[PDB]
């Protein structure tokens, strides 16, 4: 019994890349026309992408010309698509089917499909950071030598722009490189240390700017 | 460029009945189609091809005709493994194009929803997460369409549903939508509202709940 | 001049797949041996496959042999990395590098390198639900007929089961298909219909039975 | 099969010296070596070939020599641009291995972290998230050991930790541990501790607080 299965199924943001993979069990891709179909939420089907033996054509859908690419693997009887600048339209789950029948011909049906992947593009392209603040212990020393900072939580993609009193604060600064949760999403830290002598005279406030949401955040971090 | 236009969208029969599908083709593709039947969650099933060819293996209670523009598909004695979708398919050498599909469920009268609503759970909200559930219970036929107003402010964007398939012994479906927001988001407004819509009505149904009643 | 970039990298859980991808800018692959690699967190370089001109030899590194499979596209200078069944350990900086040099010889060194695409296995393979009554209304009609149901929240991968009171309880009961949260995560609701005239008298019990991450639990649904 | 064998791990040094990495191979491999530079983020940069062959383009500062199962790569008159992590390589035919790589740092003076914790803000934590953050502040040498310990016992598999790159002016690094909890869980202890190890301190040193103070 001819089988294929899909591989590489899973969430993305709109805008991102996901590569699928296609393998098969007893036959040999290579005298057939292999194809890409997916399966949209209201139920219909849609032709994606097809390439012929021997790579000697391959055509899309007029949705993801440009976008989608489509390689196939003879030796070792994979096929592949490659989908990129993802849509919130492109979510489906993805078939891959040979083109074939009892004998060949130059124009057969799709004889034999996988049983689908699941691709999934989420709306937002881009989220804003949440700012918390790394308010300075209160039993730091007397005299000088203070920490204190923003928390940057939960935005995306890279990267974020931290700035601390606009500026006019730059000596001790540590901006730490963000670092992937396990949500998706990125987080970083910015400290600085400052003399203990100088909370509630000198007043503090990270600016942080996440360029690819356009959102900017000013946190004012005081004591306690 | 060969747009295919499948119909009906829906099909309602019962067991036992011969029934048609039509497919037409915005140009002629002489016998270059195919009929595909899918079950939910599985994978199409190649049943005809060349507009009138069977595949072998597939019963012979299935039949397809027509050349040119005009395509039928018939399953003539209806029985219970054959309610699924059907899919006409215009292919060529190196593309296809499909049509849009056509369900064939079991008939029956038409029946409005029950409708429930369930606020968040105490220990869900201790979490920081608000999950409310409208239910809409045993109706027909399958198209129905929930509201949620939140202070009678209309929401989208942040819900999710999911229809059961037609019940065993009613021949009814179920929905079920799941709005979700924050422990913040949720304690800002006070009255939660998810407004039904459905053939079976003489208008739309409001169930709705006030936070912390 | 001549450049490489990588598609594909993402968030994966343990025993996930990810298919990745390798396109270049001014120049053929056709005459070059085309090679991945990772660099660990460690900060240290592995070797991770190889896939000769023509295809005709497909080298791998032990950690990954039987999980990953390379694959060239000579045509449209593409090449690929399937990555099955991934561990921890495959968390990484992954690049793609070709074999050549000025003259090309029998054995040349990586000379062009891409930028890199991060991947990122994390630990669990799965995750148990969590269970939320959904407890029926207090203004119920009066006479029968209320409803009450579970809600199984926030597990991975897909299936759970659920009966109510062991199985005694099968009429009148709706278990939902799953859906996927934009988190990453499932979740589903199970509901029966009951006689309004039964509450305080008998007890409804969801039994759930999430099998990938052997976990069990049953919750009581009371009412207010 | 061959195992390679970069010496040293991190090699400390300064502006203008001469400096050597060691590359061994568990066999030989006749002159099958290449050296590559790499900088945080970016992509390697091919040196050396053929164990001791210039990269058009390479400044003649970097040299390598050996043959059979010694190599070394010097740089004579080390400059800022090249403080980075280099990797040797034995490259065949169709598969290659790399050693574990050599860090070339600026070498200064031992210095013990300063340490600091910062409790979650109230507003994070309603949302039912909770997040500890550790600071260690210009340290030296780069490894440090950071461990959580929540009411004295050891947490594992719940922090992440990031360190900044050697400092342009005092050639320290820098370093934030983060604890993330839910609100639930985060609320279930009372004593947050944050133990830190490092070749300058005399011994551990563990700043905690009391979780509502």
């Amino acid at each position: 019994e001819v089988q294929l299965v899909e591989s590489g199924g899973g969430l993305v943001k709109a805008g991102g890349s996901l590569i699928l993979s296609c393998g098969v069990s007893n036959f040999r891709i290579s005298a057939h026309t292999m194809n890409w179909v997916r399966r949209v939420p209201g139920g219909g089907l849609e032709w994606v992408a097809s390439i012929s033996t021997s790579s000697t054509y391959r055509d899309y859908a007029d949705a993801v010309k440009g976008r989608f690419t489509v390689s196939r693997d003879d030796l070792e009887d994979f096929v592949y698509l490659q989908m990129h600048k993802m849509r919130v339209e492109d979510t489906a789950i993805y078939y891959c089917a040979r083109k074939g029948s009892d004998r060949l011909s130059d124009n057969d049906p799709f004889d034999a499909w996988g049983p689908g992947t699941v691709v999934t593009v989420s709306p937002a392209s881009t989220k804003g950071p949440s700012v918390f603040p790394l308010a300075p212990s209160s039993k730091s020393t007397s005299g000088g030598t203070a920490a204190l900072g923003c928390l940057v939580k939960d935005y995306f993609p890279e990267p974020v722009t931290v700035s601390w009193n606009s500026g006019a604060l730059t000596s001790g600064v540590h901006t730490f490189p963000a670092v992937l949760q396990s949500s998706g999403l990125y987080s970083l830290s910015s400290v600085v240390t400052v003399p203990s002598s100088s909370l509630g005279t000198q007043t503090y406030i990270c600016n942080v700017n996440h360029k690819p949401s356009n959102t900017k955040v000013d946190k004012k971090v005081e004591p306690k | 460029d060969v747009v295919m236009t499948q119909s009906p969208s829906t099909l309602s029969a019962s067991v036992g009945d011969t029934i048609t599908i039509t497919c037409r083709a915005s140009q002629s593709i002489e016998t270059w189609l195919a009929w595909y039947q899918q079950k939910p969650g599985k994978a199409p099933k190649l049943l005809i091809y060349k507009a009138s060819t069977l595949k072998t293996g597939v019963p012979s209670r299935f039949s397809g005709s027509g050349s040119g523009t005009e395509f039928t598909l018939t399953i003539s004695g209806l029985q219970f493994d054959d309610f699924a979708t059907y899919h006409c398919q215009h292919y060529a050498g190196y593309s296809a194009t499909f049509g849009q599909g056509t369900r064939v469920e079991i008939k029956r009268t038409v029946a409005a929803p029950s409708v429930f609503i369930f606020p968040p759970s105490d220990e869900q909200l201790k979490s920081g997460t608000a999950s409310v559930v409208c239910l809409l219970n045993n109706f027909y036929p399958r198209e129905a369409k929930v509201q949620w107003k939140v202070d009678n402010a209309l929401q989208s964007g942040n819900s999710q549903e999911s229809v059961t398939e037609q019940d065993s012994k009613d021949s009814t479906y179920s929905l079920s939508s799941t709005l979700t927001l924050s422990k913040a988001d949720y304690e800002k407004h006070k009255v939660y509202a998810c407004e039904v819509t459905h053939q079976g009505l003489s208008s739309p149904v409001t169930k709705s709940f006030n936070r912390g009643e």
